[PDB]
DNA sequence: CCGTTGAAGCCTGCTTTTTTATACTAACTTGAGCGAAACGG
């Protein structure tokens, strides 16, 4: 016999250890499966009926979490098809539902946000503006901005090894944002006269820090401020957003999407004469 | 599910006909016999438009039945779909003038609200929105509603076909109708899109015309627009000015469904 | 200037050539009942 739930996603865990993915990933679909544990009984698979599978999600829904159903019924559903590999069951029952659409509601970054936010950041260290601005010369995300080492920088470029792609790009010391007043080669130079250390962005310690205070000390200059917006106020990442929505009538887009680290292409449209 | 509200109503519009011709029996108990018999009732009727609109709303509400807990099959996918060809003629620019010189008994903004959905190639309810406030520089940035899609308009364009221009109809109607909308009315102010369409029929059936099936309407004026944009200047102009962007609307949006023969000439 | 012979014609079974798919999404359009504005006494 061997049956129940509960006995399968514990079974079902050490797969996904095998996989070999990210370990943050790993991470996200395990805390999928402990809201599974409280969110459904503890009986064999054949019995789970496609009216309790929607009657957990919809109440996800309905408390204003889509976002999360989406990915607990994503997950829940790879549980059963393993499952059937197994000859566990014949069939999933979570193929019968159907996810909800959930719209983006991160509102976006301006120019006059952003200088809103750099001057309000003086309450804060003397390590946020240079991230600040670094983050939007460089256009990179916060995750590798923190990985940063003044080694990776060899003859006038940037070497940096995204973490989440794996992309590899080399940002040249000589750029600079015409519409904030910030250069790439004295935003740098004011990092290594301020903070010094082994990384780029270092802690008054001269130490490395996490990429988890770089955006949340953010978000205490991002309150004190006194900004209203429509929806989830922006975060550090948006600082990726506005950097290449700056370059890409700066310079080219052909530029801004080399600058993130895209490979493929993936609002007020002119019409032309001809 | 976030709808645009109008669509909202279109299926409770549907949804309250189904309680009306169906039983309030148990869904399991409904077999796919009385879904056809409903359905076809309303298609010999000549509502054939209808029966399609119904019976896909109908099939949805079961595929969520499905997904609670409720019934195991949907016995609405089993049945057809009544196919329905449109009925509605194409406007010409012979029938264009005929009308124009009927509609002096009507109202002032119907002569330029016409002249401006002709020359634009808008949408009838995008078209009574248009405040003078998105005209800047000579172009008129325009928002649509349907499909949200933004444009701009240039004023720098005129059809040769009728002898109107976009910068002479514009300023027409800041003398004339005068009022924080381009198209206003005899009130200075703004007026519905169900309304528009109402005064064009009028002048349509008092012009004393003659079509095959049923007559064309106010929003054929975008049609005969992108018609006269296609062989004025070219194809790939009159594509995007009407906001559209796919490939295959391009060649049915051009189509003459019967009124005129396609005149082949050495080209 | 009557009688035989052959270019055509339909019945059946193939053998191809042009059109249109499935479905939510978002409008458009002609009634008819209804409330307020504007002209006639």
């Amino acid at each position: 016999n061997s049956v129940t739930l509960h006995s399968w996603l514990d079974r079902y865990e050490k797969i996904l250890a095998s996989r070999g993915i990210k370990q943050k990933t790993l991470i996200n679909y395990m805390s999928k499966i402990k809201a599974i544990r409280r969110g459904l009984p503890d009986a064999p698979l054949e019995d789970i009926t496609t009216k309790e599978i929607a009657a957990m999600l919809n109440g996800y829904i309905d408390e204003g979490k889509a976002a999360s159903a989406k990915l607990i019924r994503s997950t829940l559903s790879d549980a059963f098809r393993e499952a059937i590999a197994e000859g566990h069951i014949t069939t999933n029952h979570v193929a019968a539902t159907r996810a909800a659409k959930s719209e983006v509601r991160r509102s976006r970054l301006t120019a006059d946000e952003y200088l809103k936010i750099y001057q309000a950041a003086e309450s804060s260290p003397c390590w946020l503006r240079l991230a600040m601005e670094l983050a939007v010369v460089t256009g990179q995300r916060v995750g590798d901005l923190c990985e940063m080492k003044w080694s990776d920088i060899v003859d006038g470029y940037l070497y940096v090894e995204q973490s989440k792609t794996g992309v590899k790009i080399a940002i040249p010391t000589a750029l600079h944002i015409d519409a904030l007043g910030i250069s790439m080669k004295e935003t740098l130079d004011k990092c290594k006269e301020i903070l010094g250390g082994e990384t780029i962005i270092a802690s008054t310690r001269r130490e490395p820090l996490s990429s988890g205070t770089v955006s949340r000390y953010f978000m205490r200059a991002r309150k004190a401020s006194g900004l209203s917006f429509e929806g989830d106020p922006p975060t550090f990442h948006e600082l990726r957003s506005l950097s290449a929505r700056l370059y890409e009538k700066q310079i080219s887009d052909k530029f801004a999407q080399h600058l993130l680290g895209h490979k493929s292409d993936t609002e007020w449209d002119k019409i032309e004469i001809k | 599910r976030g709808i645009k509200q109008k669509t909202l109503i279109n299926y409770m519009s549907k949804i309250k006909a189904i309680r009306r011709g169906l039983p309030d029996a148990p869904l399991e108990d409904i077999t796919t016999k009385e879904i056809a018999a409903m359905l076809n009732g309303y298609i010999d009727e000549g509502k054939a438009a209808s029966a399609k609109l119904i019976r896909s709303t109908l099939s949805d509400a079961f595929r969520e039945a499905i997904a609670e807990g409720h019934i195991t099959t949907n016995h609405v996918a089993a049945t057809r779909a009544a196919k329905s060809e449109v009925r509605r003629s194409r406007l010409t620019a012979d029938e264009y003038l005929k009308i124009y010189q009927a509609a002096e008994s009507s109202p002032c903004w119907l002569r330029l609200a016409m002249e401006l959905a002709v020359v634009t190639g808008q949408r009838v309810g995008d078209l009574c929105e248009m405040k003078w406030s998105d005209i800047v520089d000579g172009y008129l940035y325009v928002e649509q509603s349907k499909t949200g899609v933004k444009i701009a308009i240039p004023t720098a364009l005129h059809i040769d076909a009728l002898g109107i221009s976009m910068k002479e109809t514009l300023d027409k109607c800041k003398e004339i109708l005068g009022g924080e909308t381009i198209i206003a009315s005899t009130r200075r102010e703004p007026l519905s899109s169900g309304t528009v369409s109402r005064y064009f029929m009028r002048a349509r059936k008092a012009s004393g015309l003659s079509f095959e099936g049923d007559p064309p309407t106010f929003h054929e004026l975008r049609s005969l627009s992108a018609r006269l944009y296609e062989k004025q200047i070219s194809d790939k102009f009159a594509q995007h000015l009407l906001g559209h962007k796919s490939d295959t609307m391009a060649s049915q949006y051009r189509d003459d469904r019967g009124r005129e023969w396609d005149k082949i000439e050495i080209k």
